[PDB]
């Protein structure tokens, strides 16, 4: 996240918009590399 | 050799890579609706495009749809959509299509 | 197809693992649904 | 069937004054023509729905 004293506006996605879900936020920073190709990750569907 | 005019082409491919009618190449990458071509002398047609950003990235911009206006056919809007669909005046149609001077058809 | 089939929207037909954001909304599509936001 | 008593039906025309003056033609194949223009199913309008079945 950005580095300013405000700790609530620290979910800016790559496009510059602000979201609320952690996963879609963190999923906009994926980087591919040659052989490596990426599919977005979903929550683990496991409870206690 | 003898000079003689021959047909020109305006290609639009890739993320944002144009080719002017003569030969000029360039890249623009803007996100709005822009006027791609027009008769501009007798008002016989007009081609407009729509562009949006893809690939969740700063510099990736695509083109979604193309709108064609032909005053000859009364006043017709012929939308070409992201898929292979064609929509005239809001009604989806099944190809091929034939009219007084307009033809639309699938290719190989 | 099981989850490999295309995504439908307002007239257009999209493809699995596609994204776009024009000026108002950010949209992708997993499985057969959009999950448009904003 | 080039016979005296063999008769069939080709097409059906439906007129709905509700949709202004809408003439819908159902043809020998599965095609549908509204006001002379072919359409691609499914079709949705005010209260009119046409679609392929299983
Ligand atoms: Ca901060």
């Amino acid at each position: 996240g950005n580095f300013n004293i405000f700790a609530e506006d620290d979910f800016m996605t790559q496009e510059g918009t602000l979201t609320s879900d952690p996963y879609d936020f963190a999923n906009s920073w994926a980087l591919s590399s040659g052989e490596q190709w990426c599919e977005r990750a979903s929550p683990p569907s496991s409870s206690c | 050799c003898s000079n003689e005019e021959c047909p020109g082409e305006c290609l639009v491919t890739g993320q944002s890579h144009f080719k002017s009618f003569d030969n000029r190449y360039f890249t623009f990458s803007g996100i709005c609706q822009y006027l791609l071509a027009r008769d501009c002398q007798d008002h016989s047609f007009s081609i407009v495009i729509e562009t949006v950003q893809c690939a969740d990235d700063r510099d990736a911009v695509c083109t979604r749809s193309v709108t064609v206006r032909l005053p000859g056919l009364h006043n017709s809007l012929v939308k070409l959509k992201h898929g292979a669909g064609v929509a005239m005046d809001g009604q989806d149609v099944q190809l091929p299509l034939l009219k007084g001077d307009l033809r639309i058809q699938h290719t190989v | 197809p099981k989850a490999q089939c295309p995504c439908y929207y307002d007239g257009e037909i999209f493809q699995p693992e596609d994204i776009f954001s024009d000026h108002h909304t950010m949209c992708y599509c997993e499985d057969g649904f959009m999950h448009c936001t904003m």
